[PDB]
C-alpha cells in the first residue's frame, strides 16, 4: 500500500478540505499517547487504591 | 505547482472551496444560482440535529 500511495499521490489533485483533514490526523495521533502510557504503567489504578 | 500533492492549506481556502461546491450542487438540481435563500444547508442541519439528538439520549442512558 505504501508503494501504491508513493506512485499516485505526486501526480493527482486534492481539494483543500481533504488536505486539512490529513493534517489533523497527526494531532489526533499525538494526544492519546500520554493518557495511554500512564494506563499501561497502571498509575490510575495505583492512585485510586492508594 | 498546479496544486498537486498533499500540501497544507489555510482556513480561508477551506470555506472558499466549500462555497463553490454548494453553488454547483444547487445548479444541478434547481438549474439556477440566484440563491435568494439557501435550502441546501437548512436541509443538512436538520440531519445533524437528528444525529446529535440521538447521541444525547445514548449518553443519558449510559449515565443511568
Amino acid at each position: 500500500a505504501g508503494m501504491a500511495a508513493a506512485a499516485h499521490v505526486p501526480h493527482t489533485i486534492y481539494s483543500p478540505l481533504f488536505r486539512k483533514f490529513v493534517e489533523w490526523i497527526e494531532y489526533l495521533c499525538l494526544m492519546p499517547i500520554f493518557p495511554l502510557a500512564l494506563w499501561l504503567m497502571n498509575v490510575y489504578a495505583a492512585i485510586r487504591y492508594r | 505547482g498546479s496544486g498537486y500533492g498533499l500540501g497544507l492549506s489555510t482556513r480561508t481556502q477551506v470555506t472558499g472551496y466549500q462555497f463553490l461546491a454548494r453553488r454547483t450542487a444547487m445548479a444541478l438540481t434547481r438549474w439556477r444560482v440566484r440563491m435568494e435563500i439557501e435550502p441546501g444547508r437548512r436541509q443538512t442541519l436538520a440531519v445533524v440535529a437528528s444525529v446529535s439528538a440521538a447521541l444525547v439520549i445514548c449518553l443519558g442512558a449510559l449515565l443511568w
